[PDB]
RNA sequence: AAAGGGAAGCGCUUGUGACCAGACUUGCGCCCGGCGGAUCAUCCGGUGUUCUCACCGGUGCACUCCGCCGGGCUCAGGCCAG
RNA sequence: CGGGACCGAGGACCGCGCUCUGCAAGGAUGCUGGCGUAAUGGUCACCAGCGACCCGUCUUGAAACACGGACCAAGGAGUCAAGGUUUUGCGCGAGUGUUUGGGUGUAAAACCCGCACGCGUAAUGAAAGUGAACGUAGGUGAGAGCUUCGGCGCAUCAUCGAC
């Protein structure tokens, strides 16, 4: 047809509402983006299949694009909420990313996308006090 | 919506315009068997090792 | 220092189309990987030309396609990388398949009732990779008002 | 056949009718001729200014 | 967190390019200004004389943009914007904007601390 | 617009005879060859006529209606009989509708 | 606070004095011991999906999983050096 | 066979090899110490050694001459319109151009409409006037590309013909 995730791309590769341009980097702010970058391998919102991994109150939550439903967004999302172990959460994760060939090369930055999630929410560690230093700021 | 089809049929010198590109997904236009079948075969790989 | 009588010289060719078409990236890009990934020189030329601008892609008529049908030419696919136009003067349009990066509506309509198939490039691409048994044709580049007062 | 669209009630819930998708949902998407038109129109309402 | 680990910082040259004579008229600012006078000894560079920038004095590509820490810099104005750099706490530091209030500080710091973010100016509106 | 100039780059480093009270519209005489002669008929009926579903009818064209005075000759025509009405004509244009088989009738 | 034997101002490179930005404070993984819990494996039913992968309710009865606390070990960790 | 200096780019494997359990063979590792802070590093002021004419304009070949400059803030100089021309992007294409005007409107917007008209589709001559196929729209030599491997030959060029 008229309409493919290459035009959707070559429209919006320069402007789009979820585009983040500094000095240092080129970010994104779609939610089915891994890593948060903004290039074609990670636009989520480009690609027919895709996957976003947000957190939850305990655990992470993935949702994945349905190819059946591309024009019916309320009901687009395949939503999985993981609240378990890690290592099953990798592992389910790795397994619809990768297994059925749904876009295996998100495969590793989905696992890193859980896990850092999951050290995101364990507790946080108390700071040391900071050492005053030098002459002025000593005395 | 239902009218929308007699809109665009009664503006008079103007048609629905005709594309470049008939088979947008560049994808599938690559990795289909009729070209595909007919490439040379890889030349090198994304990373190419330093030789000297 | 290094004595250079002679000079390094950049390229005097287009090597990216200045048009911002998305459809005309699209299909840059699969010519790129065609003209990378064969040996064919018809892809080449082909990428070559959808670089060009569009002096440099002046139209093709029906009547010049059937000129260049004659001759054992009939059952050649006929390659236009300009866009095809249509001849009031030619009052009959042989049977003819012709892949052209785009048609008039005249041209395209007395294709089709004369029997004869269109066919975009990308299409053009899937069918004949290799550019077999292609007939490709260009138009009168010098037959402008500015070329005639050079 | 052409796709159809579902027609949804006052509700928001499907109302079991579906219609043809018009032919003008299928035109090519061309930013560059909507830039082009859109800088054009943009200009049509201003007022002038002088000193 | 600690920083990826990358090739060793080199700064060609870490003095700035002064204008010429900005160090003698107030009215001229000390940034640069190329000399277009054609008998200027700056432009026509003698022996002796201040220095005029070129693209032989850039910074290494796997190291440019870095702080010496190793990160580099993205200027945050909220909890969201800290939240795009969960996937890069190893190569970039979180730098709040100066127009934000001492509230979505805190809440911005608790967030980053939250994430292993660095924060180059955490200790603003203390 | 401004911003694209040069000017903004280039920021700090600055014969025989005479006819009186001529009048256009006597003058007035568009001419159209024979090669588009078939493209003043309508598009289903030339069809018709080029397929060959008219055997027995000549097309009659006006070419005051169209907007010409004169008839010239270039081109080819097919062996279908033409009546052509016309303020002028050429002689190369009327002897290659007479070898189509028509006639070439003159009106003012 | 500093400099000054008929100019000052500037470039390169040390030094002195004054004043500073960082970095660092420990992490990860095993072996033990002590806690606190069963979102351990398998099986059953439902649901969703990429149609073989998951979630939910029961089943675990603590040599299995998950956090915490004490040690021990390995590795990686900042600056200047031989 | 020693003695010394400067340097360590790259980052899984692949290669060429050799003295072949391995290696000095497609780029630095191993061991150890002190310190973990202003100690390294940085900025500012000053001293020291070396270096270093006051900028702009004008002139000619060039300097020199000459002119402007007490200092600071704000203002301050290739713009717009019409008409050509070449190039770029776009739409349509032997046609093309809605917006003089009419319809309509959520009202200087947007949407719609068509007659005429402009340019193009035919030229030449002062004018009256006439008006573009002998030929698969010609022959020959090149020519990308294609080929059934005999050739067909785009654009374009040179040349001989035809209207």
């Amino acid at each position: 047809s008229n309409v493919s995730a290459d035009l959707i791309w070559e429209v919006s590769r320069n402007y789009n509402s979820f585009l983040v341009k500094q000095r240092t980097g080129t970010f994104s702010r779609d939610a089915l983006n891994l890593t948060n970058q903004h290039s074609r391998k990670h636009a989520g919102f480009v690609n027919d299949k895709a996957l976003g991994i947000v957190p939850a109150e305990k655990g992470v939550k993935v949702i994945a694009k349905k190819v059946k439903a591309a024009n019916k967004p309320a009901s687009s999302l395949y939503t999985v909420t993981y609240k378990s172990t890690a290592r099953k959460a990798y592992k389910a994760i790795a397994s619809q990313a990768a297994k059925h060939g749904y876009r295996a090369d998100l495969r590793q930055a989905a696992v890193a996308r859980a896990s850092a999630i999951l050290r995101s929410q364990r507790p946080v560690k108390p700071e040391p006090p900071k050492k005053l230093r030098g002459a002025a700021a000593r005395r | 919506i239902k009218q929308l089809d007699a809109v665009y049929e009664s503006k008079k010198g103007f048609f629905l315009p005709a594309n470049i590109v008939s088979q947008a997904d560049l994808s599938r236009l690559i990795n289909s068997t009729e070209i595909q079948s007919v490439l040379r075969a890889p030349k090198g790989e994304a990373r190419t090792k330093r030789a000297c | 220092g290094i004595d250079l009588r002679w000079k390094h010289v950049r390229s005097s060719h287009r090597k990216a189309p200045k048009s911002d078409n998305v459809y005309l990236k699209l299909l840059v890009k699969l010519y790129r990987f065609l003209a990378r990934r064969t040996e064919a020189p018809f892809n080449k030329v082909v990428l070559r030309r959808l670089f060009m601008s569009r002096i440099n892609r002046p139209p093709v008529s029906l009547s010049r396609i059937a000129r260049n049908l004659k001759n054992g030419n009939e059952k050649k696919t006929v390659v236009v990388v300009a866009t095809v136009t249509d001849d009031n003067r030619l009052l009959q349009v042989p049977k003819m398949e012709v892949a052209a990066l785009r048609f008039t509506a005249k041209a395209r309509a007395r294709i089709e009732a004369a029997g004869g198939r269109t066919l975009t490039l990308d299409q053009l691409a899937l069918e004949k990779p290799t550019g077999a048994n292609t007939l490709l044709l260009r138009g009168p580049k010098n037959a402008r008002e500015a070329v005639k007062h050079f | 056949s052409r796709p159809t669209v579902t027609v949804f009630g006052a509700d928001g819930k499907p109302t079991g009718a579906t219609e043809v998708l018009p032919k003008v949902f299928s035109a090519p998407i061309r930013p560059d001729i909507v830039k082009h038109v859109h800088t054009g129109m943009a200009k049509n309402k201003r007022q002038p200014y002088a000193v | 967190v600690a920083a990826k680990k990358h090739v060793p910082i080199v700064k060609k040259r870490t003095k700035r390019f002064m204008r010429h004579q900005s160090d003698r008229f107030k009215c001229l600012d000390s940034a640069w200004r190329k000399p277009k006078g054609i008998d200027n000894r700056v432009r026509r560079r003698f022996k002796g004389n201040l220095a005029m920038p070129s693209i032989g004095y850039g910074s290494n590509k796997k190291t440019k943009h870095m702080m010496p820490s190793g990160h580099k810099a993205f200027l945050v104005h909220n909890v969201k914007d800290v939240e795009l750099l969960l996937m890069h706490n190893r190569t970039y530091a979180a730098e709040i904007a100066h127009n934000v209030s001492s509230r979505k500080r805190i809440d911005i710091i608790t967030r980053a601390k939250q994430l292993g973010v660095k924060v180059t100016n955490a200790k603003a509106k203390v | 617009p401004t911003r694209f100039s040069k000017t903004r780059k280039h920021r700090g480093h600055v014969v025989g005879m005479r006819h009186f009270h001529l009048l256009r519209n006597h003058y007035w005489r568009p001419s159209i060859n024979i090669d588009k002669l078939w493209s003043l008929v309508p598009s289903d009926v030339r069809e018709q006529y080029l397929s060959g579903q008219k055997k027995d009818t000549a097309p009659v064209i006006d070419l005051l209606s169209h907007g010409y005075a004169k008839l010239l000759g270039k081109g080819r025509l097919p062996e279908i009989p033409v009546v052509v009405r016309a303020r002028y004509v050429s002689a190369e244009a009327e002897r290659k509708v007479k070898e189509a088989g028509g006639v070439v009738e003159l009106v003012a």
